[PDB]
C-alpha cells in the first residue's frame, strides 16, 4: 500500500495519542516500552481472529520476535481503530484512564472498521420446499424440490 | 437389404428416434400424474431422502 504500515508506527501513534512519548508535548521515549507494546498488539491480533475476525494482519512466522520494524499488512485504512483499541488496552500500564473523548474516538473508529466487513448470511431455501410447475422442473431443469444444502 | 440383411433395422432404429424425441416431456407428466395420484409414496418424490 501506501507508504506500508510497520508494527512499530502503529505503537508510536498510541504512544503520542495520549502524550506519554511525543515531540510535541514534552520530549522523550523508551525501549521497553516498545517491546510490551509490540507484543501486546500481537496479543490483540490474535485475539481478534474471532469477534471481529480476520483483517490481514501479518503474524510471525516460526517463533523468533515480533521486532518493530516488520511490516504489519494491515491497509492504511484501519490504523485509526487498530491504534485506538491498543491505546485503550495498554492506558493501564502508567495507571492512567481515558477521557470521555478518547473513549468517543475509538468507538467511532471501531464503529468504521465494523462497516466494512459485514456479511448478512442470507438465509436459503429448506430442502422439502416445491419448486412450482411454473419454471418447468421437467424439462429445462432437473429436480424439483430445492436442493437448499450444496 | 431386408430380413436377415439389417439395412431394414437401421431404419427401424432411426424411426424409433424420430418418433420418441418430440413427445418425451408430454409423457413424463402422465406418468408423474399417474404415480403421484395412485404410488403411496408418490406425492413426495423428488425429496423423499432429504434432511
Amino acid at each position: 500500500m501506501a507508504t506500508v504500515l510497520t508494527k512499530g508506527e502503529i505503537v508510536l501513534f498510541a504512544l503520542r495519542k495520549f502524550a506519554i512519548a511525543s515531540n510535541a508535548s514534552l520530549t522523550d521515549v523508551e525501549p521497553q516500552s516498545i517491546e510490551d507494546g509490540v507484543n501486546d498488539l500481537e496479543d490483540m491480533m490474535s485475539e481478534w481472529m474471532i469477534n471481529p475476525g480476520d483483517i490481514g494482519y501479518a503474524f510471525a512466522t516460526g517463533d523468533e520476535q515480533p521486532l518493530p520494524d516488520d511490516e504489519s499488512g494491515l491497509p492504511r485504512k484501519y490504523k485509526h481503530a487498530v491504534g485506538y483499541q491498543l491505546l485503550l488496552r495498554m492506558l493501564s500500564d502508567y495507571s492512567l484512564e481515558p477521557t470521555p473523548q478518547v473513549l468517543s474516538n475509538a468507538q467511532r473508529s471501531y464503529d468504521a472498521l465494523m462497516t466494512d466487513t459485514l456479511v448478512v448470511p442470507s438465509m436459503r431455501r429448506r430442502g422439502d420446499f416445491p419448486v412450482g410447475q411454473g419454471n418447468k422442473y421437467d424439462v429445462f431443469t432437473s429436480d424439483r424440490y430445492y436442493p437448499g444444502d450444496l | 437389404m431386408a430380413e436377415t440383411l439389417e439395412k431394414k433395422h437401421e431404419r427401424i432404429m432411426l424411426r424409433f428416434d424420430r418418433a420418441y424425441s418430440p413427445q418425451k416431456e408430454v409423457r413424463e407428466k402422465c406418468i408423474e400424474a399417474t404415480r403421484f395420484a395412485r404410488v403411496p409414496g408418490g406425492q413426495w418424490e423428488g425429496a423423499t431422502a432429504a434432511g
